[PDB]
RNA sequence: GUUAAUGUAGCUUAAUAAAAGCAAAGCACUGAAAAUGCUUAGAUGGAAUUGUCCCAUAAACA
C-alpha cells in the first residue's frame, strides 16, 4: 500500500518503483546495488570486494556479472527484498552478460518486475 | 662569442624490416578466415614465372648485404633513417660532430641549413625544411662556443665522390653513441626519430 | 569546442547520476524528499592468474564461484559494515538506542529447528512464519573463552 | 601566426582493401591526434587492370605539428602503398533555419 | 614503423576467393598484393 | 568447420596478438609524445639564445606542402 | 657535494573505512569515424599533516 512516485514523465527511467537495482559496469569492477528511493543503499555486490574477487578470475567478465548477480540474489533473499525493478538500456538489455545476470536472479527467487501497488 | 650552427639531416628508411613471426601468423588467420567468408595448366606456367623471379635478382631490403661497411655511401641503412655525420677538427677540439657551418644572424636559420646541405656534402643531395624550429642547441667550452642542431629530410641522394678524404658517416643511432660521447653532442637522440 | 563531447548515452548517463548526487545551490528533487594481507592478497591472486584451467573456463564462460566461502570471507572484513547499513535501513538503531548506532562484529548466528531434519536459519531482514519460531532457537556466535554474554530477543 | 590550410590525402593502392585499411590507420591516428577528417572519399577505379584509390581529409595543421605528423606517416606506410599531401580548394532545414535569422 | 598498418583484412561483406600475389617492381621491391587466381607472382615492365 | 580445440589453438594466439598491439600502440604513443617534447624543447633553448630568430621561424611555411613521398 | 629535479598506472590533492576512477588498447559489427558487444595491461621504488624532507635519483654548478 506504500506510495510510488508516478512522475517523471518527461524523464527515462520511471521512479515508479519500491526498490531498483543499479549494476555499473567501469573499467575495472562490475557493482550491483539495490536502493531505496530515499536513496539509501540496502545490499551492494561488488567485484572489489575482498570474499569474491578471491574466486573469480577477472574483474570484468561475462561470467562475473552471473557470479556477482548470484552472490547478489543470495543476500536480496537475505534481505527479504523479493520484488524489485530494473531499467535496462536497450543495447544493455540485449547484452549477453546482463541477460545472464537476470536469469541468474530468477532462478534464485528474485523478481525483476515489482507488483501493482494496492489503492 | 663563437656563432657556430649545424644540421642534424635524416634519410627515410627506402625498405621495410620483415614482419615478426606472431605478425606472420597473424597474417595466416586474416587469411584463413578469408578464405572461410569466401564465395567459391596456368599454375605451371605462374610456377615457371615465379622462379623467374627468384633468380632475377631484386634490390635488397637492406643494402648493406654486400657493402657491410659502406659508411660514406648514402645508402648505408634501408630499414632505418639515418643522419649525416663527419669528422670535424676545431681550433681547441678535434671531435666527431654532426655537420656544421658558419651562421650570422642577419641568416635565417633555413638559409645556413640550406648552406649546411651541399657545403660540407658537396653533392646533388636532395633535402626539404618543414619548419624553421631548430631542433637542438648545445655549447661546450674550453672561450664560449654554442652549436645550433637543426633537423633535415633526405628527399632524394645523389652523394658524389663517395670515397671523400672526409670521415662522412651516415647514422641512425648505433653509432650516435658510439662517434659522440658528450652528451652535448650524444643527446641528438633527443629530437632524432 | 575545447572540451570533448560525449560519444555515448552511458558517458552522459552516468555524468548525469554523479551530478545529481553533488548538492547544490538550486533547489532539488532531494532536498524536499594490513600490508602484509595486501601483499598475501596479490599473491594468491597472481597464482588464480596463472592457473591455465581458470583462463579456459572463464574464455568458454563456463566458471562458477562457490557462494558458501564468499559469504564467510565476507562475514570476516566487511559484513559488520554492511550489516549496519540494514539495521539503519530498518530502523534497528533508531527505535533501540535512540539514534545510537553500534557496527556488529560477532558474527551472531541463529536459526530455528524445524523437527530434526533441518533447521530455518534467522538472516538480516529474513522471513519466518509464528509457526516456525514456535520454540526457542539455538545460538552459536563463536564467543572464544570468557567474556560472558547477555542475548537479548 | 599562421593556421594550416585543410590537405586531403589521396591513397593509392592495387587493393582496395589496403587503401581502406591504411585510410582508416591514418583517420583513426588523425583522431587519436585530435586531427579532423571531414570526408574519406573513394576515387574510381584506374582502368589501364585497375587501381582503388581513397580519400582522408586532414583540416587543421601547426608547424611542430606538421612535422611531427608527416614522418609518422612514412613510418606508418607499409611500403608500396603511394603517399600523397594536396592542399584543397545540401543543407538540411535546421541548418537553413539558423541561417534565416543571421541574415533577416 | 611501416609493420604498424601492414597486417590487415579485407573490408567485404562478400568477395570470392583472393590470392597471394608478389608484384616485381623495377627498383626490386615486393608488396603482397591480393588477387583473384592462384598466381604466384608479378612482373612491373 | 572448425573444432573447439582449433578455436581454442586460434582465439589463444588472438589474445596474444592483442596483448603484442596494445604494447605496440603504448610505446609508439609514449615516443611520438616525446619527440614533440624534445621539439618544444628545442623551440624553448634557442628562444634563450635569441627569441628575435624565432619571431620569423615560428611561422609556418605555406609553401612547404603539398608534399608527396612513399 | 653547491644548486636542483623525485618515489599511486597516461591523469587525480582516489584511499586509508577499501590499493579506486578516468584516460588508454585489441577483436567483432561494414560506408570512415563514433556507438554497441566481447576482450586487454598495469601501481604505491617512500616516510611524513594538511584539504617537507628523506630516499631512488635527474641534471646545471660539480
Amino acid at each position: 500500500v506504500a506510495r510510488k512516485e508516478r512522475g517523471w514523465a518527461t524523464v527515462w527511467p520511471n521512479r515508479e518503483f519500491w526498490h531498483r537495482l543499479r549494476v555499473v559496469k567501469t573499467q575495472h569492477h562490475v557493482e550491483a546495488f539495490v536502493e531505496h528511493l530515499n536513496g539509501q543503499v540496502v545490499v551492494s555486490a561488488s567485484t572489489r570486494e575482498w570474499a569474491i574477487k578471491k574466486h573469480l578470475y577477472s574483474t570484468r567478465n561475462v561470467v562475473a556479472c552471473e557470479s556477482i548477480g548470484r552472490v547478489l540474489a543470495q543476500r536480496c533473499l537475505e534481505a527479504g527484498i523479493n520484488f524489485m525493478v530494473y531499467q535496462p538500456t536497450p543495447w544493455e538489455a540485449s547484452s549477453d552478460s546482463i541477460k545472464r545476470l537476470q536469469n541468474a536472479m530468477t532462478e534464485s527467487g528474485v523478481m525483476l518486475r515489482e507488483p501493482r501497488r494496492i489503492y | 662569442w663563437r656563432l657556430s650552427g649545424a644540421l642534424c639531416l635524416q634519410r627515410p628508411p627506402l625498405i621495410t624490416k620483415a614482419l615478426t613471426p606472431l605478425q606472420e601468423e597473424m597474417a595466416g588467420l586474416l587469411q584463413q578466415i578469408e578464405v572461410e567468408r569466401s564465395l567459391y595448366l596456368a599454375q605451371d606456367l605462374e610456377d615457371m614465372w615465379e622462379q623467374a623471379f627468384l633468380q632475377f635478382r631484386p634490390g635488397a631490403r637492406e643494402t648493406e648485404a654486400d657493402k657491410k661497411n659502406d659508411r660514406t655511401s648514402l645508402h648505408r641503412k634501408l630499414d632505418r633513417n639515418l643522419v649525416l655525420l663527419v669528422r670535424e677538427k676545431l681550433g681547441d677540439q678535434d671531435v666527431w660532430m654532426l655537420p656544421q657551418v658558419e651562421w650570422q644572424p642577419g641568416e635565417t636559420l633555413r638559409g645556413t641549413a640550406e648552406r649546411i646541405l651541399a657545403t660540407l656534402s658537396e653533392n646533388n643531395m636532395e633535402a626539404k625544411f618543414l619548419g624553421n624550429a631548430p631542433c637542438g642547441h648545445y655549447k661546450f667550452k674550453f672561450l664560449g662556443v654554442k652549436v645550433f642542431f637543426f633537423k633535415a629530410l633526405l628527399l632524394t641522394g645523389d652523394f658524389v665522390q663517395a670515397g671523400k678524404k672526409s670521415r662522412h658517416v651516415w647514422a641512425s643511432k648505433e653509432e650516435l653513441g658510439d662517434y659522440l660521447q658528450p652528451k652535448y653532442l650524444a643527446q641528438v637522440r633527443r629530437f632524432l626519430l | 569546442e575545447r572540451l570533448e563531447k560525449y560519444r555515448s548515452f552511458e558517458r552522459y548517463r552516468r555524468r548525469a547520476e554523479q551530478e545529481a548526487r553533488a548538492p547544490h545551490w538550486w533547489r532539488t528533487y532531494r532536498e524536499h524528499f594490513r600490508t602484509q594481507k595486501l601483499l598475501e592478497r596479490k599473491h594468491f591472486l597472481r597464482e588464480l592468474r596463472a592457473n591455465v584451467e581458470e583462463e579456459r573456463a572463464a574464455r568458454l564462460r563456463t566458471a562458477s564461484i562457490p557462494l558458501e566461502a564468499v559469504r564467510a570471507e565476507w562475514e570476516r572484513t566487511c559484513g559488520p559494515y554492511h550489516k549496519q547499513r540494514l539495521a539503519e535501513y530498518y530502523g534497528l538503531y533508531r527505535d533501540l538506542f535512540h539514534g545510537a548506532t553500534f557496527v556488529p562484529w560477532v558474527p551472531l548466528h541463529v536459526a530455528y529447528a524445524v523437527g530434526e531434519e533441518d533447521l530455518i536459519p534467522v538472516y538480516h531482514g529474513n522471513e519466518v512464519t509464528p509457526t516456525e519460531a514456535s520454540r526457542a532457537p539455538e545460538v552459536t556466535y563463536e564467543a572464544d573463552k570468557d567474556s560472558l554474554w547477555t542475548l537479548l530477543f | 601566426d599562421y593556421e594550416y590550410g585543410v590537405l586531403n590525402i589521396h591513397l593509392t593502392a592495387y587493393d582496395m582493401s589496403l587503401a581502406e585499411s591504411y585510410a582508416q590507420y591514418v583517420h583513426r591516428l588523425c583522431n587519436r591526434l585530435s586531427i579532423k577528417v571531414e570526408e574519406s572519399y573513394a576515387m574510381p577505379t584506374k582502368t589501364m587492370l585497375t587501381t582503388h584509390e581513397r580519400v582522408v581529409q586532414i583540416s587543421g595543421l601547426s608547424a611542430t605539428f606538421a612535422e611531427i605528423f608527416l614522418e609518422v606517416l612514412q613510418s606508418n606506410l607499409p611500403e608500396g602503398v603511394r603517399l600523397s599531401v594536396r592542399e584543397h580548394t545540401f543543407k538540411a532545414r535546421p541548418e537553413l533555419e539558423e541561417l534565416l535569422a543571421k541574415l533577416n | 614503423d611501416c609493420s604498424r598498418a601492414s597486417l590487415t583484412r579485407l573490408r567485404r561483406q562478400a568477395y570470392a576467393r583472393l590470392y597471394p600475389v608478389l608484384l616485381v617492381k623495377q627498383d626490386g621491391s615486393t608488396i603482397h598484393i591480393r588477387y583473384r587466381e592462384p598466381r604466384r607472382m608479378l612482373a612491373m615492365p | 568447420e572448425h573444432s573447439p580445440e582449433e578455436s581454442e589453438r586460434r582465439a589463444l594466439l588472438l589474445k596474444r596478438w592483442a596483448l603484442f598491439k596494445q604494447q605496440e600502440h603504448e610505446m609508439e604513443r609514449d615516443a611520438i609524445r616525446s619527440m614533440l617534447e624534445a621539439q618544444q624543447e628545442a623551440l624553448e633553448e634557442l628562444k634563450l639564445e635569441s627569441a628575435e630568430l624565432y619571431a620569423e621561424a615560428i611561422k609556418r611555411d605555406t609553401s612547404l606542402f603539398p608534399f608527396e613521398k612513399e
